[PDB]
RNA sequence: GCAGUCAAGCGUUCAUAGCGACAUUGCUUUUUGAUUCUUCGAUGUCGGCUCUUCCUAUCAUACCGAAGCAGAAUUCGGUAAGCGUUGGAUUGUUCACCCACUAAUAGGGAACGUGAGCUGGGUUUAGACCGUCGUGAGACAGGUUAGUUUUACCCUACUGAU
RNA sequence: CUCUUAAGGUAGCCAAAUGCCUCGUCAUCUAAUUAGUGACGCGCAUGAAUGGAUUAACGAGAUUCCCACUGUCCCUAUCUA
């Protein structure tokens, strides 16, 4: 028992993100670069794993 | 019934545990659900008894007594002795053996009225046990296992042994005790049966690893 | 049933690579008989045989010119030496063929109860005749002959002799002779007389389907060097041969079976009785002091067969006691 | 080195290390044991690790039953011949070093126990309760 | 008289055993551990194959030594004593190399018992790169 | 030896969860080389044993992130070198290959750490044997055996003491 | 039949103090052995008074293993001049 109504709150915290291909940072959807000075604030991002 | 537990993590609860019709013995290992084995079968019927003699926790294979009397070795100590005397009732007695064995219940398998104990126990210890209990006594052997409380278990209704029994060992038993048996196993596969459980006139426990098939020829041996 | 191929067309013609070919197709046939006659019986009995195309095809060319041959037998245990496929095989082509089996080493067993394995061919028509291999060296009206008893041959199981009696016409070992079996081999051909000539035959052995699993085949058949087992053979040598003779021989005390009881019983078998021969003889472990006794098992087998200790099998079926030293 | 190993133990002063050979004291036809290696026993350079009473050894054995040597197999060591110390103060020990041959899980591979065992092994292997005659 | 504790109606002799047949040969299993698949390598041109770190046997096709090898290539089978383990025929065209093998388990408490199990081993042919380093030429010795 | 960029594709559909050729930009001095600058009025030269410290390109341990992560078990990555990283048969061995325990049995450097600290099994003298070559003396970086390992009481350094 | 101006490794024997590839292959010994023993030999390059092979006895010769033994070691400690 979940009641999805609140899955979708949940997955809004954990499983709406995107990842950079070269930090494996949890970044926000929408962004386009990463946050981090570590990997010079690059662009290979992508979305994370949610389904299958 | 046979009501399946666990000492701790290990399942011969004839090691860790005694019971009889008089008083119910258990060590000291916490797992409260081992200790449901007992405290939810019954009500105030006969008395458990939380205890570790000689500063050990295996009663089972250290303690062989009866309905009416109990066998403690001589290493114990009358600290422990005193807890066992006044929590119990004065219906069964306690001594101290002073022979040179310790683990009782790896050399006698008794119930209220026959008994079956080690080839070459004293003398002394030979009339002791009927002067404390009033049971016979047979020494011979059980299939040339000559240790007798952990290849055996035993109601006054019922018995067990292991496999490799030989079939004219087991009707040997069947007309010395006067009471049925089977050459079953316990605890998938394991032929330590009088350590890998205890039984009494209605209660049977065995081990969390234990089989159906085994739980159905307990229920039919032992009880009726 | 069948242990050697047929052979058949030649037919004086020409093409190498294709006739031979014909030849590999009669062993991819030949080969499935094995394999037929293993899944036939339960699923193992292992048998000595073997599956290099070359070696039976050398013995797919020391016959057909060989034209008449002589069949090597060790008396030890004919009855798995004989060949059973050579009647029904060298006969059709209606020409110089004949093998006329024979029977030799043939000086370890004594005079009268060589008449145990002389009566055992008169009932069934079988021909034979005993001569030795090793001690000649250069129908009851006859006892024993010597070696005065167009191409010829010879056929072993292995090891009967196949370089120690090709001193029966000439003697100066043009072949050597050797310990192990395996050594023969690439077929030889031996010529003398300029009318008589040889073709001596390499190496083979030749399948069974009885005495496979519990049995005593270790008796001139493989080496006995590289044997990881040392412990079956040598149970059939822990059952014959009376405790009361080896032990005068070698002059050892071993034991007396205080294992009478079913598990051993009596005449040990061989757990009991290399364990104080080679703490006497003083070979121990590598690593601790214990009887290497497999070390003891590939010694005492070989004074077995090399002839300090004998031992022959009566011929047709179960009989108690009738070999005698 | 929980691996059957029921209770947790103090510490029984180490008498026997590698190299040792124990005598068998169960009827599993065997009659010594050649220890190689022992259970938990961390690690110090050039230390050669040690085995106290109640513990669990991977051992050999050399003498009898061809049947098991040339193959380690775990053991339970019940007897050994270093006094150690019970809480209690008073010191204890065995005149002759043995064990006994287990599984991996710590049961037991024999039917009975020839001679005493210690009372920190009893509590400790619970199986080995199930077949000892004495316990000290 | 006992009850095979697994299903109950077989009962089983003194002489020393456990749950039934049945169960023993469906349930219980000594032989895990092992690919049925042993991936070898050959080299055509030089008739000889090697273990993946060795020295190249060369020993031929259908020989005793691919015993040897394929007992040495790494699965437990050198833990339960082997005994028995000769060839089956396979079509030499197939490119595999099929043995059978019989390994001696210690059942829940001393039982032994008999095996018949298979393993097959594919052959997949080289480029021979160590005899063709020998025909090329980047120095000289 | 180590690492990175492209991404042609592998990856049940799914370039990049992991992988990744065709090419390419680099890093290192723990490999083998190349060169001959120092030392030929000698810097005591292999390995092992003992012992201290440091490095990170982290095997384990701590908090974490990321997956074709349901759990368990695993793979990739990051902060990070604070604390650990073994006993043994064989070999003179560096190297190695196994057995076993283990949280783990990571890689490395300090004149290829350390011989007025040790050992001398080895190479690398003289004795001597075998094989091949050489007419021969003799040669072999081919195999086998035997073969002296020196001194600190001075300055510094350090441990301790006035 | 022969080719090399003569002959063409016979008996025997071995990875042996002779074998580069070599930690050769197999078996055995060990928990595990590049060592060791036996066997196999197209033997790079064994071999017959440049003596071959086998040998009881002997050896401050070289090597492997084992029973006993022990501070060689685990792991150091102590006593005396
Ligand atoms: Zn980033
Ligand atoms: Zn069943
Ligand atoms: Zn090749």
């Amino acid at each position: 028992i979940i009641e999805p109504s609140l899955k979708a709150l949940a997955s809004k915290y954990n499983c709406d993100k995107s990842v950079c291909r070269k930090c494996y940072a949890r970044l926000p959807p929408r962004a386009t670069n990463c946050r981090k000075r570590k990997c010079g604030h690059t662009n290979q991002l992508r979305p994370k794993k949610k389904l299958k | 019934m046979a009501t399946r537990t666990q000492f701790e993590n290990s399942n011969e609860i004839g090691v860790f545990s005694k019971l009889t019709n008089t008083y119910c013995l258990v060590a000291v290992g916490g797992s409260e659900n081992f200790y449901s084995a007992f405290e939810a079968e019954l009500g105030d019927a006969i008395p458990i008894v939380h205890t570790t003699i000689a500063g050990t926790r295996i009663i089972g294979r250290m303690t062989a007594g009866n309905r009416r009397g109990l066998l403690v070795p001589t290493q114990t100590t009358d600290q422990e002795l005193q807890h066992l005397r006044n929590s119990l009732p004065d219906s069964v007695k306690i001594q101290r053996v002073e022979e040179r064995l310790s683990a009782l219940g790896n050399v006698i398998c008794c119930n209220d009225y026959v008994a079956l104990v080690h080839p070459d126990i004293d003398r002394e210890t030979e009339e002791l046990i009927s002067d404390v209990l009033g049971v016979e006594v047979f020494r011979q052997t059980i299939s040339g296992n000559i240790l007798v409380g952990s290849y055996c278990s035993l109601s006054n209704q019922g018995g067990l042994v292991h496999p490799q029994t030989s079939v004219q060992d087991q009707e040997e038993l069947s007309s010395l005790l006067q009471v049925p048996l089977v050459a079953g196993t316990v605890n998938r596969g394991s032929s330590v049966v009088g350590a890998g459980m205890v039984v009494n006139d209605y209660l049977a426990v065995t081990g969390l690893d234990t089989t159906a098939p085994e739980l159905s020829v307990i229920e039919s041996i032992f009880r009726l | 049933d069948l242990i050697v191929p047929r052979r058949p067309e030649w037919n004086e013609g020409m093409s190498k690579f294709q006739l031979d070919r014909q030849e590999k197709e009669a062993f991819l046939e030949w080969r499935r008989k094995l394999a037929h006659l293993q899944e036939s019986n339960e699923d193992l009995l292992l048998t000595p045989f073997e599956r290099n195309i070359e070696v039976w095809k050398q013995l797919w060319r020391v016959v057909e010119r060989s034209d008449l041959v002589v069949q090597i037998v060790d008396a030890r245990n004919p009855l798995l030496f004989r060949s059973v496929d050579l009647e029904r095989y060298v006969k059709e082509s209606d020409d110089r063929k004949a093998n006329l089996l024979l029977v030799n080493k043939a000086d370890l067993l004594t005079k009268k109860q060589r008449i145990a394995w002389a009566k055992y061919f008169i009932s069934k028509n079988i021909s034979f005749t005993f001569y030795s291999a090793l001690r000649a060296n250069q129908v009851m009206e006859k006892v024993k002959i010597l070696s005065i008893d167009i191409n010829i041959g010879l056929v072993g199981y292995p090891n009967v002799g196949k370089s120690s009696t090709i001193n029966s016409l000439v003697g100066a070992k043009k072949v050597s002779v050797s310990s192990t079996p395996g050594k023969t081999k690439h077929f030889q051909t031996i010529k003398l007389s300029d009318s008589v000539m040889l073709c001596d035959c390499p190496g083979l052995v030749f399948p069974n389907f009885a005495y496979n699993k519990g049995e005593l085949v270790c008796n001139g058949v493989l080496p006995i060097d590289q044997l990881r087992d040392y412990i079956g053979p040598a149970g059939l040598v822990a059952e014959r041969i009376p405790k009361y003779y080896i032990e005068a021989i070698y002059g050892i005390h071993i034991q007396t079976k205080s294992r009478d009881e079913g598990g051993n019983g009596d005449i040990p078998t061989a757990q009991e009785l290399l364990v104080a021969y080679a703490r006497a003889r003083g070979y121990m472990t590598q690593g601790y002091g214990s009887a290497d006794e497999p070390r003891a098992s590939r010694y005492i087998l070989k004074d077995y067969v090399n002839g300090k200790l004998l031992y022959v099998n009566p011929p047709p079926h179960l009989e108690d006691d009738t070999p005698y030293t | 080195s929980g691996n059957g190993a029921q209770g947790t133990k103090f510490r029984i002063s180490l008498g026997l290390p590698v190299g040792a050979i124990m005598n068998c004291a169960d009827n599993s036809g065997a009659r010594n044991l050649y220890i190689i290696a022992v259970k938990g026993s961390g690690s110090r350079l050039n230390r050669l690790p040690a085995a106290s009473l109640g513990d669990m050894v991977m051992a050999t054995v050399k003498k009898g039953k061809p049947e098991l040597r040339k193959k380690v197999m775990p053991a339970i060591v019940v007897r050994q011949a270093k006094s150690w110390r019970r809480r209690d103060g008073v010191f204890l020990y065995f005149e002759d070093n043995a064990g006994v041959i287990a599984n991996p899980k710590g049961e037991m591979k024999g039917s009975a126990i020839t001679g005493p065992v210690g009372k920190e092994c009893a509590d400790l292997w619970p199986r080995v309760a199930s077949n000892s005659g004495v316990v000290v | 008289t006992l009850l095979c504790c697994n299903c109950g109606t077989p009962i089983d002799g003194s002489t020393g055993l456990v749950m039934c047949y049945d169960c023993i040969k469906l349930t219980v299993d000594i032989t895990q551990g092992i690919p049925r698949e042993a991936n070898i390598s050959f080299c055509r041109n030089c008739e000889r194959f090697l273990q993946p770190p060795g020295q190249w046997i060369r020993a031929e096709l259908e020989s005793r030594e691919l015993l040897a090898i394929c007992l040495r290539r790494l699965k437990g089978l050198t833990k339960v004593r082997l005994v028995d383990a000769s060839f089956i025929w396979t079509e030499p065209h197939s490119r595999r190399i099929r043995i059978k093998l019989t390994v001696q388990g210690e059942a829940m408490t001393n039982t032994i018992i008999q095996q018949t199990f298979e393993v097959e081993y594919i052959v997949i042919a080289m480029q021979c790169p160590d005899c063709a380093r020998s025909y090329t030429t980047n120095t000289w010795r």
